[PDB]
């Protein structure tokens, strides 16, 4: 049995797919992606899971031990193992269509390998649907959600109780950075929304 | 990241207009991807980072959306107590618990593999560990454990026909995230998204909490808190990272503040100028707001306070006057090394000088430095995002603006002195660097252009590109990495956007690169646009290529 999928590409080469599930759907939306940004995808997957240093060395090691340090990897395969089954075969559609187009990529590499693999002397790698999900955890939620000086701010309260005393140290925090200021110019207006809790 | 959405009421040739422009630097090759998915249930164009899944830019013919950083608080730091003879055994609830591990392996290109471990508690990954007073800090995520479902409720906001549909998906995105709504008939609609912690009371933020239990989070705040609004009074919908509603906290990071100086009045002030807005003049506000120095409509009037009263051939007066007669727009000059206006240079210069004498003074070393910034620190390649007033000129613009800031200035910036001393003489300094650095005729000053790089190394500093591989822009624009405009109209949907350098990455083994590796590049820089193409008829025209996959299940 087999599924048809059309990739149809416009004047500025943007990819069209169509399919009728779901699998096939992003299985030709992945195998588009990995005809147009191939190594920009392969250097994407080793940032957000750590693995640079495999293939630029030493410089990339406290990069590497920060980003894995950072997530707990068990929690997304499991994530992903819990989605609805249509919902699996986005990730899974995807990660199969790259590697569809990494197999022609097998198959003539003279010239359809990306130069900077070549250059940078490694290969493309396989893709997995906790391939996928990464990409959006380590450019989206890590980079969009996961922000806080918490700690800093503990030395910065710190120290401005040992310059100020107590009370004022506190004081002058909350003066520089504040939970809130009532003042602050916003997208909704008060009447509409004000926020509680 | 900033975005601005007109409805039926302001709309203008059109039913709704929506203007998305999200900023994440700019890179090569380009940082956002452009598709279009058709059938099983989808039917989507847009453009989205890294290629997702979920297509953050577009519309699906009904309903157009996009978004902007929500920078609100859902994550906070949990100070573990450690067991002062096992320090991956933590105290909670009433028992020593055994933190969870795991070993990494990095194989490091040249030296042999190294291996190290990895916590993690109740909280979430031990992130830090203090000795001298057994802490193991571990960082508490909202959105742990809803990363894929918050994915998920992203691809399927795409297919939302309506905006309790829409509300279904936004209720199921957990992470920080403004999301934006307009639609065929003329609805817009905003919800800042994300699961935010529902706090014991009393439990600060901005600083850690004890994590042996009694300060755990009690839960989630519902939907019903999430500050949303749907056809405001207003007419319109605007956002650059500023606050979603009164009174909402923002993420503890001190360098991060909504106060009464925010960017997004350069936006709201543009809108309002129009009764009506055409798609046209709604991408017009996007050229301004790009060249705009921020800094020029908040301290002005400051400036003219201060230096009233001094004669015209005052030296901080030719400054002044510079000023007070410019509107703020910074144009290249022709030899695109320059900027016409000396403008930004000076109010570069005096905030500089200003923030030394006011927090330079009051703020102890070293966290003085994190008030110290103009904002105008640009880099060979040029600022590596977008432009904002900087934390220490929100915080003296809170102070200048003494009894109208709501806030309480229990430590005075200006340490006793007049502030309009403060500034006369910071601006005299000012003045003399100016002089010093650009000549004598201020005529003839030629301040320097901020460039724009698109970079071979992503946002993480890591290549994606080969060295060198990158491209140049003279002018320096405060807008989205990729801006896409949306349009419904009585005909149905025109859509555009611009993704640079270009769509394709491709360099073959030869070195030819691919014909969409930089098509784009001129367009973003001159303020073009292309379409945005949803339905077949209208793709047809433009098909360049089909390629037919048969594929085995
Ligand atoms: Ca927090």
């Amino acid at each position: 049995q087999s599924t048809q999928i059309k990739i149809e590409r416009d004047n500025y080469g943007v990819p069209h797919i169509y399919a009728n599930d779901t699998y096939s759907l992003f299985y030709g939306y992945g195998y588009a992606v990995a005809q147009d940004r191939l190594f920009q995808m392969e250097m994407a997957k080793r940032s957000t899971q750590g693995t640079v240093s495999e293939v630029f060395g030493k410089d990339y090691i406290s990069f590497d031990k920060e980003i894995r340090n950072n997530y707990w990897p068990d929690s997304i395969h499991k994530q992903i193992n819990q989605l609805p089954s249509q919902e699996q075969d986005i990730l899974r559609g995807y990660a199969d269509g790259m590697n569809a187009w990494i197999k022609q990529i097998n198959t003539k590499p003279d010239d359809l390998m990306p130069k900077q693999f070549i250059d940078y002397d490694f290969l493309p790698s396989q893709w997995t649907s906790f391939d996928v999900a990464m990409i959006m955890v380590g450019t989206l939620a890590n980079r969009f959600s996961d922000m806080n000086s918490e700690i800093d701010n503990l030395a910065l309260l710190t120290a401005l109780k040992d310059k100020y005393g107590e009370q004022l140290g506190v004081e002058f925090f909350n003066q520089i950075n504040w939970l809130n200021n009532p003042n602050a110019p916003t997208t909704i207006s008060s009447e509409e929304f004000t926020y509680s809790d | 990241s900033n975005v601005w959405l007109v409805g039926k009421t302001k709309a203008s040739g059109a039913k709704a207009i929506l203007l998305n422009g999200p900023q994440f630097g700019w890179f090569n090759p380009a940082y956002t991807y452009g598709i279009g998915l058709h059938g099983a249930g989808f039917n989507i164009v847009g453009n989205t980072p890294f290629a997702y899944p979920a297509i953050l830019f577009g519309h699906n013919g009904h309903v157009s959306w996009g978004s902007t950083a929500g920078f609100g608080d859902g994550v906070d730091i949990f100070a573990e107590q450690v067991s002062p003879e096992d320090p991956n055994s933590y105290l909670h609830q009433g028992q020593w618990k055994k933190m969870l591990s795991r070993q990494e392996t990095l194989n490091v290109k040249g030296e042999q593999p190294i291996t190290f471990e990895i916590y993690r508690t109740v909280h979430g990954n031990v992130v830090k560990r203090d000795k001298t007073t057994h802490t193991a800090y571990s960082k508490a995520r909202a959105w742990d454990g809803k990363e894929l479902t918050s994915l998920m409720a992203w691809v399927k906001q795409g297919q939302a026909q309506n905006w309790q549909q829409w509300l279904d998906q936004a209720q199921n995105q957990a992470l920080t995230i403004n999301w934006y709504y307009a639609d065929k008939d003329g609805n817009i609609g905003y919800v800042h998204t994300g699961h935010y912690p529902d706090r014991q009371i009393n439990h600060d933020p901005r600083l850690p909490v004890s994590g042996t239990g009694e300060w755990d989070w009690k839960g989630i705040q519902p939907f019903a808190n999430n500050p949303k609004v749907y056809n405001p009074k207003s007419g319109y919908i605007a956002n650059w990272n500023n606050s979603p509603a009164k009174n909402y906290p923002a993420s503890d990071l001190f360098a991060f503040l909504w106060g009464s100086a925010d960017r997004v009045k350069e936006i709201d002030n543009r809108i309002e100028a129009y009764d009506k807005l055409t798609a046209d003049d709604m991408w017009a506000i996007l050229q301004q707001t790009s060249r705009v120095d921020l800094n020029h409509r908040l301290f002005t009037p400051f400036l003219t306070q201060a230096t009233q009263g001094l004669p015209s051939n005052d030296n901080s007066v030719k400054l002044v006057s510079m000023l007070q007669q410019w509107d703020g727009i910074n144009q290249l000059s022709s030899d695109g090394k320059h900027y016409i206006h000396p403008g930004s240079a000076i109010l570069d210069i005096w905030l500089k000088e200003m923030l030394k004498a006011t927090l330079g003074q009051t703020v102890p070393a070293p966290f003085d430095k994190w008030y110290l910034a103009s904002g105008y620190e640009t880099t060979q390649e040029g600022p590596t995002g977008s432009l904002n007033i900087s934390t220490g000129a929100k915080l003296l613009y809170e102070s200048l603006l003494e009894d109208k800031s709501p806030i309480s200035q229990s430590i005075d910036l200006f340490s006793g002195q007049p502030q309009n001393d403060v500034i006369r003489k910071t601006l005299n300094t000012t003045y003399q660097k100016m002089i010093e650095k650009y000549g004598d005729n201020p005529a003839n000053w030629q301040t320097p252009a901020t460039a724009l790089t698109f970079r071979e190394n992503n946002f993480f500093g890591i290549p994606q590109a080969l060295p060198q591989e990158n491209f140049h822009q003279n002018e320096y624009h405060n807008r989205g990495t990729e801006n896409d405009l949306i349009v419904f109209t009585e005909e149905g949907v025109s859509a555009w956007d611009v993704v640079a350098p270009g769509q394709s990455g491709f360099i073959s083994p030869q070195g030819k690169p691919s014909p969409h590796y930089q098509d784009q590049l001129s367009l973003y820089q001159q303020f073009g646009k292309k379409p945005l193409w949803l339905n077949s008829e209208d793709v047809a025209p433009y098909i360049e290529s089909t390629e037919t996959l048969i594929i085995e299940r």
